[PDB]
């Protein structure tokens, strides 16, 4: 019965891909084309995002998929998935923008009776009123997250140990893809938070995202060598620095960027404190917090920030790994899976330029 | 005629897909369970009145914390599912699914659904669970969880035998109307 289930599964892979590609086609031909006469280019871009790229990629994917399945033993099927893994990274953009697209579609349709009526017509023409455009826009998110499931099942059914091994490579690829799409969404959300912080800070020396991911922000009292008594400050902790600011109205003026490459943590109201001190430096800070609970929370976040700058195994096996923002699709030198997200995705060895995930540093072959 | 959005959430392999396929097609999918349930829309008669029921599977999304919630906005009713022969999936209802669903959708009705009813009584399944130091979830236990999370109702069903299946979706629709 295992072989029967194997062949059913192969057929489902093809049939569901055909249906999906046709759904993308229907969006393009029954909704996009007609709505161009109703919506400004700006509106079209916001609502449909990169659906046309998805249609182009999947049309070709489907052809290669059908070719693989028609070949003896479907032995090249795993290659098609692996081949398209990086092409499918376009889902990063789609899934990061689909909420905004859906929101904007609802807004235009509520504002404009003629658009609402056209949408009802388009739905009727496309699918007999079964599915709204708003619903259809979620189908791509659904699809990209089916691939790992279909492959997981295929692996289970086939009794061919060679085919199992090859398909496991494709399963790994589609799980990797799904994680990448998830991390792109997370990074875009984080970047929105960073942009909002940046707009409220005055006198920044550089883009705030250069400092990495936000950890914690809030009120504290600080003493310095240059200023001995407790002064009220507002701080933003990111991976690479503590940005000490003074609240001026609704904005924050940057007074000091404390570089965490150098500075290390040494352990009533406002008495709860720890030191931020440089290894051999002339400058040291005392950071005072309102409560013990706030002190604990900040110390924990400082630990996380420093762990990102100086991860376990950063200098293992001759390497010198440092936080790095990759601007092109990149694979980890240890595990061969993709670096995930849109900025500070992992590490790059200063010496040999090997890219690696934080978790993989000790497993990269010697420098 | 409103298009009532019902979204099915829960751990993988509690048979969310099986449940949806069995209901929408009536017959049990057979010995091959398809992996894919695409969004479905059809008229159902509940208490003398026609209702347009939209059904959404979430299979494949469970491990992806930022993508998972994309399914939630504008949902009219959730089915939060666990398998009666998987205590781990039952625990994830309180630990993962209910709190996430409640956060994104403060006011949306929840139905708590115990799946694989046919297997709780199955000799071989009782054996392999006992083997793993496990025991199936009982009706009072399921009912208690439903009260704990403030579910509208607790229901048990079998995709395979279709026992209690029509009731699940009838009650989902009633919870909205
Ligand atoms: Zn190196
Ligand atoms: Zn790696």
């Amino acid at each position: 019965t295992e072989y029967d289930k194997r062949c059913c599964c192969l057929r489902e892979i093809q049939q569901t891909e055909e249906k999906y590609t046709d759904t993308l086609g229907s969006i393009q031909q029954h909704f996009m084309k007609p709505l161009q006469r109703f919506l400004k280019p700006q509106d079209m871009e916001t609502i449909f995002v990169n659906i046309e790229e998805l249609f182009s990629v999947h049309t070709h994917f489907l052809k290669e998929l059908k070719d693989a399945l028609a070949g003896p033993g479907a032995t090249t099927l795993y290659q098609v998935f692996i081949k398209y893994k990086e092409r499918f990274l376009v889902y990063g953009r789609y899934c990061s923008q689909v909420e905004s697209a859906s929101k904007h579609l609802d807004q235009v349709a509520t504002a404009r009776e003629d658009v609402q009526m056209k949408l009802e017509e388009c739905s009727q023409r496309a699918n007999n009123g079964r599915f709204t455009l708003r619903d259809l826009l979620m189908v791509p998110m659904q699809r990209v997250l089916k691939y790992h499931l279909l492959l997981q099942e295929l692996v289970k059914h086939t009794q061919d140990a060679t085919e199992k091994e090859n398909l496991r490579l494709a399963l790994d690829a589609m799980r990797d893809l799904a994680q990448c799409v998830n991390e792109v969404k997370r990074d875009n959300e984080t970047l929105r938070q960073i942009t909002n912080f940046q707009l409220s800070i005055e006198n920044l020396d550089q883009s705030l995202a250069n400092y990495g991911r936000p950890k914690i922000d809030g009120e504290l009292k600080i003493t310095s060598v240059e200023r001995r008594s407790k002064t009220d400050r507002y701080a933003f902790l990111l991976d690479k620095a503590l940005l000490i600011c003074k609240r001026r109205g609704d904005s924050y003026d940057l007074k000091a960027s404390v570089n965490l490459h150098s500075f290390q943590v040494r352990d009533k109201k406002w008495s709860h404190m720890f030191l931020l001190i440089e290894d051999q430096g002339a400058q040291g800070y005392e950071l005072f917090f309102k409560t013990r609970e706030l002190k604990k929370k900040w110390m924990e976040q400082f630990e996380m920030a420093i762990s990102n700058i100086y991860p376990e195994n950063a200098t293992a096996n001759g390497h010198d790994f440092q936080m790095f923002s990759f601007e092109e699709t990149t694979s980890c030198k240890a595990c061969q899976m993709l670096l995930r997200g849109t900025f500070y995705q992992g590490y790059r060895c200063y010496r040999c330029r090997a890219p690696a995930h934080k978790e993989c540093l000790g497993r990269v072959p010697p420098c | 005629m409103q298009a009532i959005k019902c979204v099915v959430v829960g751990d993988g392999a509690v048979g969310k897909t099986c449940l949806l396929i069995s209901y929408t097609t009536n017959a049990f999918p057979g010995e091959y369970i398809p992996t894919v349930f695409d969004n479905y829309s059809a008229n159902v008669m509940v208490d003398g009145k026609p209702v347009n029921l939209g059904l959404w599977d979430t299979a494949g999304q469970e491990d992806y914390d930022r993508l998972r919630p994309l399914s939630y906005p504008q949902t009219d009713v959730f089915l939060i599912c666990f398998s009666l022969v998987s205590p781990a999936s039952f625990e994830n209802v309180r630990a993962k699914w209910y709190p996430e669903v409640r956060h994104h959708c403060p006011n949306t009705p929840i139905i708590l659904v115990g799946t694989k009813l046919d297997l709780r009584d199955d000799k071989d399944t009782i054996e392999k669970l006992k083997e793993k130091k496990l025991t199936p979830i009982t009706y009072p236990q399921g009912l208690a969880m439903a009260k704990e999370i403030g579910a509208v109702k607790y229901l048990e069903c079998s995709a395979l035998t279709q026992r209690g299946l029509k009731t699940v979706f009838d009650e989902a629709i009633r919870a909205v109307l």
